[PDB]
């Protein structure tokens, strides 16, 4: 009974694709001092600033 | 043997017409029923192609899908307002004495209330995608799992295709349940009769056949209900709605009010006015458990009469609500209504349906 | 359980019995094994003998069935190997 | 090579336990010249069916 | 009808075992070096290949190829070195220009093809080294038609896709046709069933678990009818003459 | 047989549920859940362990390594 | 008060293994719901996305979306063989004298078999498609209002994603409708009691109590069933299934042989030993219908026993629907085995299931 | 559009627009005049543009 359960509740946990687009990396080692450089994160573009 | 059809069972004659309610009620699950089966049936739940499909494919390729959808919404409007008519009698009436009745009654109201908003949900327009945001928002409040569950509601971090799936199915399947209960929902009535106008205990010699005097009679106060119901299908075919529902979704633009649907507004009036999110969830279960007559089980309890101290006390409880709902949604650009909503809230917090007899007792 | 059609029967049917006397042992006084090897004994030449009984029909339709079946299929293999279909 | 090895192994079970196949397909050869529309496909069908029975287990144990 | 395949011992086809993923490795190398561009396999992406590959390895392999990305700030189009959560490469723009390439036959996808054929993976097997034998009398074939037994009517729009020799593998195993058979069989048997080993483990014990249950209930059944299996009746006799 | 140990055994933990639903949880963790279940999967991995997926990518970086080395 | 549980309703002793037939169907219904539920809130039903979201996103991007549709196709194949293995036990121990079982069983079954269609129908894949077909073909042959009528049934001149909905759509709905006719059956038995191995006339002295004892018997041979199930699910997922379903669906090309799962080939038999589609069509109906028990309904009937050589006719019948599936798929290649499918079929429609006491009688 | 115009009216409305086509043999892709079954024709290739 405690497999079962937490496997049909496993069925509707997030997709192994939805888990690859949550996380990414950026080298802040290309952007110089007080340049803001734009990329693509999860569709909403995100702007990284060398404040 | 017709003569045993029409004894089968008999009522009181003090049924005035107000006591067609729950046929309407079954009428408009009907109507629901139907309609949603149909609109199902052309129905794709993907956030790319939802939209999409419910106000070009359904409403503009079928002879009569938009008559469909309009059935299907204004449906539910109406469904909402018998039942909270529904309501609104068995409190004048004193019919809390009806145990199982009521109980049962509550189950279903709270179902309804699960499968408006599931549905709602379904048209993958601005309102729906951000009034499923800030319900699931107040989840995330639960002590020691919020995000956990948050995460295994939804799917994921945001809501998408994977979500209106679930949202689809629980939204087909709840209705049957629905049925379920509202046929024990009869079958307890048949068990204890009705009230009518006053309580009497009548012998057999008082009573009457139920079939056909009142089938006619539902059949007749349902033809002035449809009248009504259908003068809103065809001429407002849109006052319960919000536009903003007419726009797809764009999870990055928020509107600049959400409001829910008119039914629900009571329900969001008691998280506004509870700043604290976790005392508003108990709030709103304590008030989901409190309108249930699971408590006492084994003191003995009994129910009195109601009188007119009662009944006038039931019409502050109406106007509290209505007043409380319109001033939840105008608390939005309008600080200073936020004394009237809590002054509402905490009025409606207050109200006493059971009258106890433990009011009057000594001490040791 | 008293207002079942079963219950119904028996009373219409059977008499009010009398004169009846039943003996029950607990189970835990009871072995298992008790009487295992005799029934698994009985049991297995009674089924035997009552399939060897009842199946003999069954049996000789699936020999007629088979002598069509086996007729059927080498001439078919006769009509394909010979480009005659 | 293993091809060379599976091509040994094939010619020895086409005549060493389908010879029978071989010799029906050699007869159905000679039938079908002439006649339009008739073609040798199911015979060689069947007796690369039964040379493929004992040839190739072989050669699929000689592989890693 | 058709030849029908040989069944042939696979090691997954054994008792508690599963996928070599040697043969995995070797025939991803083949897939990758001879029929990528006329086959697709639209359900593999490259972070499925982290399961016999390390993730360093995967992550320049689908650097290696060139995605489809999001429009210009003016909206024109653009491509984008692959990532791990990017679907492979497909071959051909639309089913027309595939067709067009095979001189009107369309490469099928092989996603899951050893689940799409009557006898899977012996059967890929069997069409793969089946290739040179003797066309059979009147039969007719085109200069782009070849005569394989196993295809269902015999002739087939494929040419023969495996030459000795034609692959160099890392491990230094020999690249013969029935070699080279072997691996992409086995590829294509992890490519249309990535979960075997799951699934041959959870079997296991899932099997287990409910013998003990059954052994258990079946005892505690056999305790309970015992009330039953000795029950005792008597009469008490009438006044007969 | 064992009457002393049957009295003494049924005393101490079946008579109750307070000792019997724990015995019983003791049962399915440490002999069921960890017992059989995480036997059968390491003796599945002791049995495919030349064909490992482990062996292959390591196999395969040392091959890599070795090749980058020219 | 537990002795008030134990005493709610008795049983025979005689009560074999063999009648845990349903319970296992119990257990596989719930499976079948359970399954179904889960792959439905992952599912799109179109010819753009159906086969796709199967094969690229149920079983590749969950964590065990394999092991649910494993489990849903073959709890289907075990549901089916269990519900046969039903069927036959009824049949061997004159089980139709439990007239409102039996009726309700026989709706089950029919409902049952439609499900399983309708759900083999939403794999868009070459079977599933060219079954459509075939059975549309079967639909047209109505005399005056078919080809409109298989219009109505479409949604057009061929099968399109308005047709997979709908049929989505229906295969949810059914086994809901399934379950309250589970209930029935089982309120039906309650109300008449099980035969057993012999039927016998009990006082309550000769009775025992359900529960818990058969409720521990159909514990065990449920956990022995699920051993033989998950057999199949783990490693011969793939035996009770054709290969050509795993082909996307082409309306260009037919395949060459349009074969239908395992526990409909009966049916499909007696549509291919039939030359007339009409006289099919109406012989179908009337095996269907004849299976009932619904005539004669004024005239006085009662039911005799049973005896030794009905059991060996009984056993006849399943080799003959046994031989009858195998040659109808066999018929395509080989013409030759026409003789013995028409033969079985004409064996299996000339079985007496009731002992007619009107064969005799005396003329005026 | 055949609401409040006429079909021949309608039919030079839609033949006066040209609408994608299925490729041609070697892949690629055509257009063509458009007809009445055809959507009305979109401003812009994609939201950026
Ligand atoms: C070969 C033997 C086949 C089985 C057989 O002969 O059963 C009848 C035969 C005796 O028949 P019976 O006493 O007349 O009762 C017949 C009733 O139908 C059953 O009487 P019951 O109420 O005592 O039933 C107990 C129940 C529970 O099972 C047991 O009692 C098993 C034995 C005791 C527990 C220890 C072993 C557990 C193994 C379980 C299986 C694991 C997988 O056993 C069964 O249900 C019998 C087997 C059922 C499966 C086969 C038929 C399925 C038909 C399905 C439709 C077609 O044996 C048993 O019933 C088993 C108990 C007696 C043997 C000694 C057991 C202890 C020592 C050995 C260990
Ligand atoms: C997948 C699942 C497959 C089926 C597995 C279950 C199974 O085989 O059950 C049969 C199997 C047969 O029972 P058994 O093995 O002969 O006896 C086990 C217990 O001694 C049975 O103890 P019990 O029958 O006394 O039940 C314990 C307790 C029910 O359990 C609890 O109350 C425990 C939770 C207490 C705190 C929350 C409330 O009962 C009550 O609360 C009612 C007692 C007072 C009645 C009014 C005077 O277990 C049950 O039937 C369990 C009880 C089911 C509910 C009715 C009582
Ligand atoms: C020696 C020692 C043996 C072990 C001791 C023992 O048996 O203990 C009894 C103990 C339980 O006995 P019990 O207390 O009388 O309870 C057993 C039954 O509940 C009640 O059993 P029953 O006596 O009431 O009989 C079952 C009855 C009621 O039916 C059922 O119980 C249901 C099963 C009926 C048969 C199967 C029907 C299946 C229909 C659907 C099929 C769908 C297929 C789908 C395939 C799809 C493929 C893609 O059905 C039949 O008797 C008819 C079946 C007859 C089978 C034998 C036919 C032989 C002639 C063959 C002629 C040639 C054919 C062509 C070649 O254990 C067993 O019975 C275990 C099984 C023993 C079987 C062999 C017996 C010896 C022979
Ligand atoms: C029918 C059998 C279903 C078994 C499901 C087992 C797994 C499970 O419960 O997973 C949790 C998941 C949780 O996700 P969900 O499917 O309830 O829906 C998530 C989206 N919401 C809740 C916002 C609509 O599934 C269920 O809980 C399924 C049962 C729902 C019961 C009614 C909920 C009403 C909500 C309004
Ligand atoms: C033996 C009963 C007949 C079925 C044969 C296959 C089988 O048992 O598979 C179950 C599987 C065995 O199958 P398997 O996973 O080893 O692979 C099939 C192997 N061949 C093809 C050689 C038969 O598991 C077991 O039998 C192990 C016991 C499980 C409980 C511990
Ligand atoms: C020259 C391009 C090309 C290459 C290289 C190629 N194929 Fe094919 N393949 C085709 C075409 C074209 C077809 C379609 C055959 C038909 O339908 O007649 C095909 C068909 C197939 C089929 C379908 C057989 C059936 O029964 O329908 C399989 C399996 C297959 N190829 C596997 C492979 C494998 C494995 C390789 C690598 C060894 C490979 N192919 C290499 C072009 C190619
Ligand atoms: C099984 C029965 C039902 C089915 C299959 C069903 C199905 C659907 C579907 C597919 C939609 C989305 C299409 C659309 O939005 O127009 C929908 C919307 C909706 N449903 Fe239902 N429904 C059912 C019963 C109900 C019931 C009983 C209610 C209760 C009032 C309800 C309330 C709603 C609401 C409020 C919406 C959204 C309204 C809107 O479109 O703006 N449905 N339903
Ligand atoms: C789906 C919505 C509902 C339907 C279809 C429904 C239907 C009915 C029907 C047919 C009756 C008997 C006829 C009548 O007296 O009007 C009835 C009575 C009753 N219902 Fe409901 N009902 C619903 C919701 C509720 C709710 C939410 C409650 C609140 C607890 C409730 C409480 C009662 C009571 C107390 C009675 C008996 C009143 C009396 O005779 O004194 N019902 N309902
Ligand atoms: C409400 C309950 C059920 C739901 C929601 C449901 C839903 C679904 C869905 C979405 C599919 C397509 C996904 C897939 O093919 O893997 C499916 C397939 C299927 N269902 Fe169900 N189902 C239910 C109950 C049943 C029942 C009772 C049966 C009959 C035993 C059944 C038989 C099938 C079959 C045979 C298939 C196709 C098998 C295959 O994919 O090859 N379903 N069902
Ligand atoms: C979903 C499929 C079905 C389920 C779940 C089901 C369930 C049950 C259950 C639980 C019982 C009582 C336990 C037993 O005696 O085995 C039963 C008895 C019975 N069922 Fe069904 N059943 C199904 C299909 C059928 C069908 C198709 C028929 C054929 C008409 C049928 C006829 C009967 C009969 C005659 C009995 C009583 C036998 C007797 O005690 O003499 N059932 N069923």
């Amino acid at each position: 009974t405690r497999v079962t359960v937490v496997y049909l509740m496993s069925q509707f946990m997030p997709s192994k694709s939805s888990l690859a687009l949550a996380n990414i990396e950026v080298d802040i080692g290309d952007i110089p001092e007080g340049k803001t450089v734009t990329i693509m994160w999860q569709g909403k573009p995100v702007f990284l600033r060398k404040r | 043997n017709k003569i045993s059809l029409y004894r089968s069972y008999s009522t009181t004659i003090l049924l005035s017409p107000a006591y067609s309610l729950g046929f309407c009620a079954s009428i408009f699950i009907v109507i629901q029923i139907i309609s949603g089966y149909i609109l199902a049936s052309n129905y794709i739940a993907s956030t790319n192609e939802s939209f999409n499909i419910i106000h070009n494919v359904i409403m503009r390729e079928l002879d009569t899908g938009w008559l469909i959808r309009f059935n299907h919404i204004n449906g539910c409007a109406f469904l909402f307002i018998v039942i909270y008519m529904h309501i609104y009698r068995s409190l004048y009436h004193n019919s809390i004495t009806k145990t199982s009745v009521w109980i049962v009654g509550i189950i279903m109201y709270i179902l309804i209330c699960g499968i408006a908003f599931t549905g709602y949900s379904l048209v993958y327009g601005q309102m729906s995608l951000w009034a499923i945001v800030v319900i699931c928002s107040l989840v995330t409040a639960i002590p020691f799992i919020g995000n956990k569950l948050l995460i295994l509601i939804w799917g994921g971090n945001i809501v998408s295709s994977v979500t209106l799936q679930r949202i689809f199915c629980i939204h087909y399947l709840l209705p049957l349940l629905l049925i379920l209960f509202i046929i024990i929902h009869l079958y307890n009535l048949h068990n204890v009769n009705s009230t009518g106008d006053n309580y009497f205990i009548n012998n057999r010699y008082d009573r009457i056949n139920f079939y056909p005097l009142l089938l006619i009679r539902d059949v007749f106060i349902g033809s002035n209900i449809l009248i009504i119901y259908n003068i809103f299908v065809y001429y407002y075919s849109d006052l319960f709605g919000h536009p903003d529902n007419y726009v797809p979704a764009n999870p990055l633009v928020t509107p600049s009010e959400i409001m829910p649907e008119f039914y629900l507004l009571p329900f969001y009036a008691l998280i506004r006015a509870i700043p604290h999110k976790v005392l508003g969830i108990i709030i709103m279960v304590l008030f989901l458990l409190s309108l249930t007559n699971l408590y006492p089980i084994y003191f003995i309890r009994f129910y009195n009469n109601i009188n007119i101290l009662q009944r006038s006390l039931l019409l502050l409880l109406l106007l509290d609500l209505v007043i409380a709902s319109k001033l939840c949604l105008l608390i939005n650009h309008y600080e200073s209504f936020y004394l009237l909503l809590i002054l509402s809230i905490l009025c409606v917090l207050s109200h006493h349906i059971y009258n106890t007899s433990f009011n009057f007792s000594n001490s040791i | 359980e008293g207002h079942s059609a079963y219950v119904a029967l028996e009373q219409r049917v059977n008499t009010r019995q009398k004169g009846i006397i039943q003996r029950h042992l607990s189970p835990y006084d009871v072995d298992i094994r008790g009487n295992g090897f005799r029934q698994i004994y009985r049991l297995g030449m009674q089924k035997i003998r009552y399939f060897g009984l009842i199946g003999t029909p069954c049996l000789l339709v699936a020999g007629a069935y088979r002598g069509i079946w086996v007729f059927c299929e080498r001439l078919e293999d006769e009509r394909y190997w010979s480009n005659a279909l | 090579s293993v091809s060379e090895l599976k091509l040994k192994f094939e010619e020895e079970c086409a005549h060493h336990h389908c010879h029978d196949i071989v010799k029906k397909v050699e007869v159905c050869e000679e039938s079908i010249k002439g006649k339009e529309g008739k073609n040798c496909l199911f015979q060689h069908a069947r007796l690369w069916e039964c040379v493929d029975h004992c040839a190739s287990p072989k050669v699929f144990a000689l592989l890693k | 009808v058709d030849s029908h395949p040989p069944a042939l011992p696979w090691p997954h086809f054994q008792w508690f075992q599963g996928l070599d993923w040697r043969s995995v490795r070797r025939g991803k190398e083949v897939y990758e070096q001879v029929f990528a561009p006329c086959h697709s396999l639209s359900f593999i992406k490259y972070r499925h290949f982290e399961a016999f590959m390390s993730k360093e390895e995967v992550k320049n392999m689908a650097a290696s190829f060139e995605v489809d990305d999001d429009p210009d700030e003016k909206g024109e189009a653009r491509k984008r070195p692959g990532k791990r959560f990017d679907t492979v490469v497909q071959p051909y723009k639309n089913e027309q220009e595939a067709r067009y390439a095979n001189n009107g036959a369309l490469p099928p996808d092989l996603s899951v093809i050893t689940n799409a054929r009557h006898g899977g993976v012996d059967y890929i097997y069997a069409l793969l080294t089946g290739y040179g034998r003797p066309v059979p009398g009147g039969v007719q074939l085109s200069t782009t038609q070849w005569y394989n037994p196993y295809f269902h009517g015999g002739i087939i729009g494929m040419p023969p896709p495996l030459t000795d020799d034609m692959i160099e593998y890392e491990d230094g195993t020999p690249a013969s046709v029935p070699q080279m058979a072997k691996d992409v069989t086995c590829f294509l048997e992890w490519c249309s069933n990535p979960w075997w080993d799951e699934r041959k483990l959870l079997g296991y014990k899932t099997i287990a678990t409910l013998a003990v249950i059954a052994v258990s209930s079946g005892y505690y059944n056999r305790f309970l009818s015992g009330l039953w299996r000795s029950r005792r009746l008597a009469f008490r006799p009438f006044n007969y003459s | 047989m064992l009457a002393n140990f049957s009295r003494f055994f049924y005393k101490t933990f079946l008579q109750s549920n307070a000792t019997l639903i724990p015995l019983t949880l003791v049962f399915t963790y440490x002999x069921x859940x960890x017992x059989x279940x995480x036997x059968x999967x390491x003796x599945x991995x002791x049995x495919x362990x030349x064909x490992x997926x482990x062996x292959x990518x390591x196999x395969x970086x040392x091959x890599x390594x070795x090749x980058x080395x020219x």
